[PDB]
């Protein structure tokens, strides 16, 4: 499989108490932030509270984002965990209040269970038993079936172009059915017809399976806003036809609420609050923060999850305005805060090996020592990005592990933002003919 | 394009084998958990409720029902076959005794019982 | 079920004695904000008479002092008797229509109508079809209780025709109409079939006599008369909002026609109010706007809250009290809530603890009292959850001190955190964007 | 009915124009319209087939 | 062809030993710049992999280095079979979508999945069709038809039927029918019939009769990227959006639905996927918001490596009042490596010089070559390049074979280099329109 930034980190690697281990999971370090983003993780779980908001400072690099993506494994794939930037707040289709409230309900999730009533087959038999009604005969190669069909359905077996000897799929329960092909016992009605010959299903014409269901409050504002998919042919003009979003109202959010509770109290639903994180959260503006303290007050909202790595800056959109994180002093009441502190050298050490034995690389101890350097020296980040290019350096030297040269070269063929940034300044002298544009 | 996008369920709203989301969601989102279907409006039609208005729009369960849930061609095929009815009232119902006369179940479509055009 | 644990939850009014509108205090979870809440009920009295237009009021004060909960109070007190628009300031920045169009539909959704109705409908289950195909025809249709034979007319045969009506299906007919509705089939039928329609759905049989009439109450918004009229199916604007700027005609065309319903009394107005919540983000356009939209004989009761000191006034680049222009603040009567002493603290906190259902020992909830004198009520209202979940992990039935100390030393205080910003000044990034990555 | 080489029994796709024998593929296509003058009307009595 | 000559034509790859990784002084069109191909062939060498996910690259370095050239040697050397989307940083500035869903969509672009499906496809010359059309047609009809190795009738069905009359199929149409669907598609006409095909002008081409079984299993593989399969789900006809461009800011929803359905795809073995590369040119031109977007972005699985190019040197980042490396926030050139490109040495550009001219179709003279070297050294290698063309025009006007340093000296005269052209506007001051916008007509 691949290998993203964060494909080491496992979970939070707390104790059964929610003490963290000095090294586990994946982490290092960090301990006072895993147990505090270890009691969000039991806040997410017990489902009672509406709202709260959290925010992880610390500076860049310092694990913010593996700290969010350890609570989003911990919390299992059943929550909804829903991550976005602040950045991504800024449509030119809807209004900016309207993309916060939509994320906020894609992080409240619903979960149902079918059974799936599933029959395939050859079809055998299309007689009509109603003034309408039709007897369906289904085959396959362990026996027969015959299925009284509601009126509905057999026009949407209709509308597929199903004939005797095709085979179809049918969902008896949901009501949708496919024409998946013409049986090949058919192949030969002619020597050239355009058509899908397929084998007769060998397994059972009838198929029962427990299947657990997931959608979202903003599924269902989607779906409840405007015909989707097949329903919505027109659409396939463009422009005006566009299945553009739209500014949702509360009347209609108020009437899925309803509706879900309904399903709720027959308990054929089950409600899963879950997670919004927004990274990069000093990319709100003033106007974000302000419509963020009245949908953090609706009895039905997700846990929130910030992360900001701004020490004083302006408020985006309120010049006049600086606050630490960049998130105005007003909004910063509500959040559970969550301090990330710098790694020290040995912790680098433990990290690179971490990331080593993921990526896959065999390393020297030496080329472990000269790479935590420069983590201490440059950038923890600027340490795990050149494993990868020693690595291909190590084995065209035809080396079977990564040593201190292939680390060495490795370093000259990829310079760190320090380094080119001396470049730049030794360089950009002159509007002359080998100048930097400054 | 190959048919496993195509045809066999990358596509993600068209049902089959390999793709068992879409006939589950198909029939909760647009007909059980979908609050214009007739057994869903008629819990919400009274009081403060959200469907309060309906008794007055000149539109029926049913009607409501259709307009959610078809397109806008197909929905203006629809209007093709209806008939400017609150206009000819405009008409007809015109002295002080016919007291502006409206269907109640057609109180709110005010604009239209009432607008310039028809009179002239 | 969906209505989850929230930081207002516990408010259940305004806790005045109603005949003196003097405030109890500590009553329907309000604490203190005796002189806030006293103006708040007049303000009651004013929207609950509903004979006075237009009146604005701003909740002033400084952060966590109750001005979301005088107002949440109000909303309670005030009851589903009357509308109550609740509007953040950031939604009038629309992409769909104009602020003050924004601001005009936020308005009118504060005034109702409300209409008395008497409908007579049938619902049944449909039993058999009967039709003379020479047209006539007859239904015959049961509830539990009741059974019928009626006879229909052509254009009812017609309809039950195209609407494809069988055996099963419980229709009802609205007579006013003159209109069917399949609302599905029975239950009892879920046996006729191996497969089902999509579009099917099972009911119960209907119940009771079959003709039913109903005294019915109707109370709709101003608002939603307009997104009617805007366009032929308007009314799905309602829910995917997509109103576009509604033209000017249609709305003094629509306020003419609810005078007439008032003048024959066939409706009443039911004058609500619109509650601006943290008001200074709106701009100096907006602002101009509520001028001439409050001096209306349609406008509801206004309330905005601010939290804001002398403050840049949004759109221009001179400051302003509450960041609000004072032409506007010369409309504006001023209620100033105050920070909260700390026995008033120990008991918004223990109101909390009992909202979220928290076992405090006593020294916990003393302890959490002055966390919140020192760092803020919010602060303290936060470690309650906190420190039941802490609590759990010892499996502990009551939160301890220590639960309390526990969540203290891991989530950090606003103070506390602006001390942790200073200490680490380079390795944050500063507002010119400076920052060092190294140990 | 499904078709069978009439050479070798083997699954047929192709049905020659002119000898009318079913063939498997292009190496008995080249014998079939090699066969000696009497052999192809022996291939189609094994089906029972005759042109006669 | 279609394919004119343009700026790179004359760069076919990397120039780098396969072995090594070593790059040849000159090799596939690339001269120098030694040290920043090496790093660029480590780059191939993780696309080409696919195991890491979302590294970002900058090649940064003055105007004129080769940053261009680089990144194209890199395209070439991947070929068609890895999925390259060469970006201008200027274009995620849509109207029809906000900056970072441009962003989504051209990292989604990036990653391709590889399916690979069987068809029966049957290919031939047509000997004959009979239809029976008793009127209402296609009641039923036959096919007979050949290659070079076999010949067989086919009785057909209506539907065939429908498709051979609306493809117009006569006798001598080489034909090829994909039988899973029964579209037919006319290769063309055969030699051997030429004379039926009285309504064909004279300009009209003959095919020879196929070769070997009229029917075979011919396997194609596609590649599709997951923005494709996006688009394709954003509405009825989605995929007329992959070129009329009109997509709307697709929901994310649909994407974290087709996210799910590719991974399951590839564990079921049904498809795998391509990790591909993004090139953003002129990465400087993005804003503050698109690098905070960015830095989220490069974490997923789904995440292409990102190749970036940057002139500037400490500069305002657009979006915000302050300046920085390369014109890029610290906050993202913390996730970056940076490979730097060098100015040209004289044997260099003599070298580039000589490529550009043997690419272009000009006969240069070696005093034409040294002087358009000093040139060079002088005036930039843009410059001396855009020479090369000129004095080819100019040589060809005096009906001369070569170009000579007469030629050059023409060019050198007509037309100004930079450093030229700034004295002319210095010296021109006020007859031209200066930033206070205050200008003299007068002589
Ligand atoms: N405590 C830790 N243990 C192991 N890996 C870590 C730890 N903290 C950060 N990392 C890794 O180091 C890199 C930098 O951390 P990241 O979370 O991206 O920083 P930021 O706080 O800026 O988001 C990531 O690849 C992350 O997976
Ligand atoms: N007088 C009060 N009685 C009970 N709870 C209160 C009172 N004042 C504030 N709170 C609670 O404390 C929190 C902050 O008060 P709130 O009114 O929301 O802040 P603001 O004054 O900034 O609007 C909320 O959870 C609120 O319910
Ligand atoms: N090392 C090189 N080998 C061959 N051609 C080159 C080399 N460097 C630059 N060129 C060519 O010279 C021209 C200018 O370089 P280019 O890469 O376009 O500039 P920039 O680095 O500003 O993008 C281009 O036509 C390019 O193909």
């Amino acid at each position: 499989h691949r290998t993203a930034a964060h494909t080491h980190i496992k979970g939070l690697g707390l104790n059964s108490s929610g003490i963290a281990e000095k090294q586990a999971a994946g982490f290092v370090g960090q301990c006072a932030a895993r147990e505090a983003c270890g009691v969000v993780v039991d806040l997410i779980k017990a489902h009672k509270m509406a709202g709260r908001g959290v925010l992880l400072a610390g500076g860049p690099g310092t694990g913010k984002t593996a700290l969010a993506l350890a609570i989003s494994q911990e919390l299992g794939t059943k929550i909804p965990f829903c991550p976005i930037t602040g950045s991504e707040i800024y449509s030119t289709e809807v209004k900016k209040t309207e993309v916060l409230m939509e994320n906020f309900r894609r992080a409240i999730g619903l979960r149902v269970r079918e059974t799936k009533d599933v029959y395939e087959g050859e079809v055998t038999e299309m007689t009509p038993e109603e003034a309408s009604t039709l007897l369906i005969g289904l085959k396959s190669a362990r026996g027969q079936k015959k299925l009284r069909l509601d009126p509905s359905i057999y026009e949407a077996i209709q509308k597929e172009r199903v004939q005797v000897g095709d085979v179809i799929y049918i969902e008896t329960n949901t009501g949708a059915c496919k024409r998946v092909g013409r049986s090949d016992a058919y192949a030969t009605e002619f020597d050239l017809e355009a058509e899908e010959y397929v084998p007769i299903p060998k397994g059972e014409v009838h198929k029962k399976k427990e299947i657990v269901q997931d959608v979202t409050l903003h599924d269902l504002d989607v779906a409840n806003a405007r015909p989707q998919g097949g329903q919505d042919i027109i659409s396939m003009m463009g422009q005006l036809m566009k299945p553009k979003m739209t500014e949702i109202t509360d009347k209609l959010r108020m009437e899925i609420n309803k509706v879900v509770q309904k399903y709720i109290n027959q308990g054929v639903a089950e409600l899963i609050p879950g997670v919004l994180f927004i990274d990069e959260a000093h990319m709100l503006d003033i106007e974000c923060f302000t419509y963020l303290n009245k949908a953090l007050e609706s009895p039905i909202a997700p846990i929130v999850v910030l992360a900001s790595n701004r020490g004083i800056a302006t408020i985006r959109g309120a010049d006049d305005l600086k606050a630490a994180h960049g998130i105005p002093p007003d909004f910063l009441q509500r959040l559970l805060i969550i301090p990330t502190h710098p790694y020290e050298p040995d912790e680098i050490r433990r990290i690179v090996r971490i990331r080593a034995q993921t990526e896959g690389v065999q390393l020297t101890d030496a080329a472990v020592d000269r790479v935590a350097e420069h983590g201490v020296r440059i950038s923890l980040r600027y340490c795990l990005q050149l494993l990868a290019p020693a690595s291909i350096l190590a084995r065209v030297n035809g080396r079977t592990q990564v040593d201190v040269q292939d680390i060495a070269e490795a370093e000259e063929l990829f310079l760190d933002a320090r380094r080119s940034a001396n470049i730049l300044t030794s360089t950009g002298e002159s509007g002359g003919l080998h100048g930097f544009i400054s | 394009l190959p048919r496993l996008i195509w045809c066999d369920g990358g596509r993600l709203d068209k049902p089959g084998p390999g793709n068992l989301v879409a006939g589950f969601r198909s029939k909760y989102l647009n007909h059980m958990m979908n609050i214009w279907t007739p057994e869903n409006i008629r819990s919400s039609l009274e009081g403060i409720e959200n469907f309060t208005w309906l008794r007055f729009v000149d539109t029926s369960l049913q009607e409501a029902y259709r307009a959610s849930h078809t397109d806008v061609f197909a929905r203006a095929v629809d209007l093709a076959s209806k008939q400017n009815r609150l206009g000819h009232m405009q008409i007809v119902y015109d002295e002080p005794e016919d007291k502006k006369w409206t269907p109640v179940h057609a109180l709110f479509q005010i604009c239209e019982r009432e607008n310039p055009k028809a009179v002239a | 079920g969906l209505n989850l644990i929230a930081a207002h939850s516990h408010i259940r009014g305004l806790g005045v004695d109603a005949d003196t509108l003097e405030p109890r205090p500590s009553s329907q979870g309000l604490v203190g904000q005796e002189k806030a809440r006293k103006a708040a009920a007049v303000v009651l009295e004013m929207i609950k008479q509903g004979k006075i237009a237009g009146r604005a009021v701003l909740i002033a004060g400084p952060p966590s002092t109750g001005k979301t909960a005088i107002a949440m109070g109000m909303a309670q007190s005030l009851g589903q008797d009357v509308p109550f628009t609740t509007l953040a300031a950031s939604e009038i920045f629309s992409l769909e229509m104009s602020k003050t169009e924004a601001l005009t539909q936020a308005f009118r959704k504060s005034i109702g109508v409300r209409i008395k109705e008497e409908s007579e409908i049938m619902e049944g289950e449909v039993v058999e079809i009967q039709i003379d195909r020479s047209k006539q025809g007859k239904l015959t249709i049961k509830t539990t209780d009741m059974e019928a034979i009626y006879d229909m007319g052509s254009k009812m045969i017609d309809a039950m025709t195209k609407e494809r009506v069988m055996a099963g299906d419980i229709i009802s007919i609205d007579k006013s109409s003159g209109k069917i509705t399949k609302l599905g089939r029975s239950y009892a039928r879920s046996r006729d079939y191996d497969a089902m329609g999509v579009d099917t759905k099972f009911l119960q049989c209907p119940e009771g006599e079959l003709q039913k009439r109903k005294e019915v109450v109707h109370t709709v918004s101003l608002h939603e008369i307009d997104v009617i009229n805007s366009r032929t199916q308007g009314f799905l604007a309602l829910f995917s909002g997509d109103t576009g700027e509604i033209r000017s005609e249609i709305r003094d065309q629509i306020n003419t026609k609810v005078a007439e319903w008032k003048e024959e009394g066939k409706a009443e107005i039911v004058p609500g109010v619109l509650f601006i919540d943290e008001v200074h983000m709106l701009d100096i356009e907006c602002f101009s706007y509520i001028n001439r939209a409050l001096e209306s004989d349609l406008a509801p009761i206004v309330i905005m809250a601010s939290n804001r000191g002398v403050s840049r006034i949004r759109g221009t680049d001179y400051k302003s009290p509450h960041g609000l222009p004072l032409d506007f603040l010369d409309r504006v009567v001023i209620i100033n809530t105050h920070p909260y002493t700390p026995d008033e603290l120990r008991q918004i906190l223990s109101i909390r603890a009992q909202e979220e259902e928290v076992d405090l020992t006593p020294d916990a909830l003393a302890l959490l009292t002055k966390i919140g004198q020192e760092a803020g009520l919010r602060y303290a209202s936060n470690l309650i959850t906190t420190s039941q979940l802490i609590a759990a992990k010892r499996r502990a039935k009551q939160v301890g001190v220590e639960d309390v100390q526990r969540s203290f030393k891991l989530f950090y205080d606003p103070a506390r955190s602006v001390r942790f910003v200073q200490e680490s000044e380079k390795r944050l990034i500063g507002n010119d964007g400076v920052v060092d990555f190294s140990y | 009915m499904k078709h069978y080489c009439d050479v070798t029994g083997l699954p047929a796709p192709y049905l020659d124009p002119k000898t009318r024998l079913r063939y498997h593929n292009k190496e008995i296509f080249a014998m079939i319209r090699n066969l000696p003058q009497g052999m192809g009307e022996q291939f189609l009595e094994a089906r029972g087939a005759h042109t006669v």
